[PDB]
């Protein structure tokens, strides 16, 4: 039931931001994350 | 940021509709494939360069419908739902100003592929970057987007240039009025002249010229009896035709190697421009530059991207 | 913090163990130097119209005037092969220089220090990076502080107390709904609004969206407790 | 107290040490206590 499909790429999830003239969000917690970056 | 995805059938550009020329071209062989690998290299590179500059965030941020941004009137640089393609106002000025030869190339086995991202998709990444910058400041770059009141973002910016946050609030009207006045000049400028966009036009005109020049080398004798392949094949037999064709294959193949060498080199220029633009996005748009003049003259406050044909515009905001 | 870092380094060994594509750029460069070498080799086999690809055979069939024609095809075509490969390689090399110069700048700014450039040393606010060697290349293990659990709050630009206007020295003013606090712009830790947390400029009329609350003074109860110390020496001095 | 800032209690910081921390306001008031006590005492006198 698998097949080759074709589609317009969705660039990501949609997300309207919770903006208001008096609203802020603040991180109560954080992740220490490590990435690799590879260079010639 | 990018340029046209040229693709050429080397056999097409050397030996259009001749099997005799095809057999002779096989005496050289891999030069035909090798150039196609090189052009295919540059053609796939455009999608990288365009992803690297614009696809810096993998989530599509959108403006609220209400525009309580402290008087800062971004409506000139945000999208327009009334349009048949959803760019902003200032982006239509960019698209209107940058500019049969294109069919003449098409007859010769030269082709131009479309980019992976449509110019609307570029406007869509730009919409997310710009709306993100307004609604969220730098925070959408470094993590999940945190909303902030726009004048509270501007206070942070002011502190980022060591100017105290009360110096913002004590003049918020004058600041918004000047921001609006400046974007008014950005429109007036980009509406008036076309010379400021001359970097992009000069990039198009080189690529277009290199295709015109490569076309104009077909109409060359190279010291064979005709510049036209068929007019040799019509007149001469398998002893004599081959010697007049072998010259045109040689001259034409040398003329292709030249165009491809020029284009690989040209593409190294554009990639430097792509890397610079990606950094300018990453630091001026997703951040605040402490780097001096790197985001325009004056102390950096913030910058807004606007899409352009094969390039990007940064609108840098500076305290002076 | 240490446990999250240990958990992250664990994921690096796992990532590099799990996918073929991770060393993509380095494996790409090796493939391009080898493919270009084999392409250069393979042009030795091409006739260029000469009666053989093998240079000795031609000598074994033609004199100094006809061998010169057949051999000059192979020289011209061959020399064009080296002039091709060396051009591709001078170009390839120019790509590698820009990569190396970035990698030198990243070594300096991401390893010998801590960059403020956004996303320059990996995604998230930078803390440090560890360099690792690779075939013809370098890997950076960039360490960043990524915000992870945000909460909604009300905020105001400024506060009015004595009918003068007040601002954070560093931080932002936020309400839990019922009480106003000041806190650092990049981690939630609320504080009582005090003179020491704040600085003052002007009256309450100019700042748009300004709100009313107390400002606490840590000198004040240190003098109130000193007024009550003073009154108790007075009441005692009423007794004799 | 002006060179420093304050958070939490003594349990959480690995390797925290003990010392005094000075308050410049303390003797600035305590000399005002000696000044005050000299008024109190003199007012016993008349
Ligand atoms: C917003 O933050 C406020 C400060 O944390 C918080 O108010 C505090 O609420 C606690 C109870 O939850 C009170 O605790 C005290 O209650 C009496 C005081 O006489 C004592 O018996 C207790 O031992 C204890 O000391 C605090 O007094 C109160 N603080 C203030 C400044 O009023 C609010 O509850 C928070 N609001 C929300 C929506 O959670
Ligand atoms: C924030 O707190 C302020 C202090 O309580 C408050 O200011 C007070 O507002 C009222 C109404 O404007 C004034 O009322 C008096 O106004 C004149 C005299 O100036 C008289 O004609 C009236 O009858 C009345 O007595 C107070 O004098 C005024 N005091 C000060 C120092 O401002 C703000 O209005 C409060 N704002 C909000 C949004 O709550
Ligand atoms: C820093 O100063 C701290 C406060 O003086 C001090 O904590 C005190 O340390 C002593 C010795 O560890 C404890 O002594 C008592 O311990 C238990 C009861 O808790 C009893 O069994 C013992 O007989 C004895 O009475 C104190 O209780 C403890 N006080 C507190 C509030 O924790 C630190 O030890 C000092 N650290 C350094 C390195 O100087
Ligand atoms: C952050 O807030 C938005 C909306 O703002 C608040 O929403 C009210 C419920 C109340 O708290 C008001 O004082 C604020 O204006 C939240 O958006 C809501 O999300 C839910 C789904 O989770 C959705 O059903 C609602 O329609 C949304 N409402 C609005 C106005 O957008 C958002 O979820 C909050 N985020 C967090 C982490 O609390
Ligand atoms: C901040 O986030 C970390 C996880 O990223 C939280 O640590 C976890 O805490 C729960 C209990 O609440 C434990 O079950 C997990 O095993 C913990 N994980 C680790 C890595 O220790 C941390 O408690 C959060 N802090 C706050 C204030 O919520
Ligand atoms: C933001 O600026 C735009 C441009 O001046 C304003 O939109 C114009 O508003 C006037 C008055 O209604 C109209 O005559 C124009 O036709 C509008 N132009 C466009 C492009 O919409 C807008 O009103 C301003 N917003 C604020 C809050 O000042
Ligand atoms: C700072 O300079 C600004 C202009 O850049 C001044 O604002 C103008 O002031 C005059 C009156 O002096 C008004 O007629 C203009 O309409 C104002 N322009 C705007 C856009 O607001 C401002 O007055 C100066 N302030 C100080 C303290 O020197
Ligand atoms: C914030 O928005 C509300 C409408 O939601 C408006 O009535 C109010 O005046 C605004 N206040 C500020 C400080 O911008
Ligand atoms: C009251 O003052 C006297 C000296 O005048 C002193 O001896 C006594 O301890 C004081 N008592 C109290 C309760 O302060
Ligand atoms: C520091 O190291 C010594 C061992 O050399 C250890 O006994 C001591 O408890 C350590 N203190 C801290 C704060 O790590
Ligand atoms: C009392 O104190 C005053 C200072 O307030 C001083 O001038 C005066 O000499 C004192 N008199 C006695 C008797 O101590």
């Amino acid at each position: 039931s698998q097949s080759i499909i074709a589609y317009t790429m969705s660039l990501g999830a949609e997300n309207s931001v919770a903006y208001s003239n008096n609203s802020i969000a603040i991180p109560t917690n954080f992740t220490i994350s490590v990435t690799t970056e590879i260079l010639p | 940021v990018s340029m046209t995805k040229t693709s050429v059938d080397c056999t097409m550009y050397i030996c259009g509709d001749s099997t005799e020329c095809s057999n002779l071209l096989l005496q050289y062989g891999s030069f035909c494939t090798q150039l196609n690998r090189a052009l295919t290299g540059i053609a796939v590179e455009q999608d990288k360069n365009t992803q690297e500059v614009f696809a810096q965030v993998k989530q599509i941020y959108k403006t609220p419908p209400i525009k309580d941004f402290g008087g800062f009137n971004f409506s000139q640089i945000l999208p327009d739902p009334s349009k048949p393609s959803k760019r902003s106002f200032i982006e239509d000025l960019l698209f209107n100003k940058v500019t049969d030869l294109i069919c003449a190339q098409k007859f010769n086995g030269l082709t131009v592929l479309p980019p992976l991202l449509t110019d609307e998709m570029i406007a869509q990444y730009t919409s997310a970057l710009l709306a993100g910058t307004i609604t969220s400041g730098w925070t959408f770059g470094a993590g999940a987007a945190l909303q902030i009141p726009f004048a509270m973002q501007m206070a942070y910016r002011f502190n980022g240039i060591g100017v105290t946050q009360n110096v913002l609030y004590e003049n918020q009207k004058l600041i918004a009025n000047q921001f609006n006045s400046a974007i008014g000049k950005i429109q007036d400028s980009l509406s008036s002249t076309a010379s400021a966009l001359g970097k992009l036009q000069d990039v198009v005109n080189q690529n277009a010229q290199a295709l015109n020049t490569l076309v104009k080398q077909l109409s060359s004798n190279f010291g064979a009896i005709s510049s036209v392949l068929n007019d040799i094949l019509s007149r001469l037999d398998k002893v004599e035709a081959e010697v007049q064709i072998d010259r045109l294959i040689t001259g034409r193949l040398q003329s292709l190697q030249t165009y491809v060498t020029q284009q690989l080199i040209r593409a190294a220029e554009i990639r430097a421009s792509a890397n610079l633009a990606a950094i300018k996005m990453s630091e001026c748009v997703l951040g605040q530059s402490k780097r001096v003049d790197f985001c325009g003259k004056g102390y950096h406050l913030m910058s807004f991207p606007q899409s352009a044909p094969h390039g990007v515009v940064f609108l840098h905001v500076t305290y002076v | 913090i240490a446990n999250q870092f240990n958990s992250a380094i664990g994921k690096i060994q796992d990532s590099l163990s799990s996918t073929a594509s991770a060393l993509g750029k380095l494996q790409d460069v090796v493939n391009q130097n080898a493919q270009a070498l084999n392409t250069l080799v393979k042009q030795l086999s091409s006739n260029f119209g000469a009666i053989s690809s093998v240079l000795n055979d031609i000598l074994s069939r033609l004199d100094k005037v006809e061998a010169e024609v057949q051999i000059d095809r192979l020289i011209t075509g061959r020399l064009q092969s080296l002039q091709t490969y060396v051009t591709q390689q001078l170009i390839r090399a120019a790509e590698i220089r820009a990569s190396a110069n970035l990698a030198a700048i990243k070594m300096s700014e991401c390893v010998l220090g801590q960059s403020k450039r956004v996303d320059f040393c990996g995604k998230g606010y930078h803390l440090m990076s560890f360099p690792q060697s690779a075939p013809h290349g370098v890997v950076f293990l960039h360490v960043t502080y990524v915000p992870a659990q945000e909460k909604n709050f009300t905020t105001a630009p400024a506060i009015c107390h004595d009918g003068k206007a007040h601002f954070p020295r560093e931080g932002v003013f936020v309400s839990n709904g019922t009480h106003w606090f000041v806190t650092q712009r990049n981690f939630y830790e609320p504080q009582i609004i005090t003179t020491d947390n704040t600085f003052v400029s002007g009256n309450c009329d100019v700042v748009i969206g300004i709100v009313n609350n107390t400002v606490y003074d840590p000198l004040q109860p240190e003098l109130d407790s000193f007024k009550e110390e003073l009154d108790k020496y007075f009441k005692n001095h009423t007794s004799p």
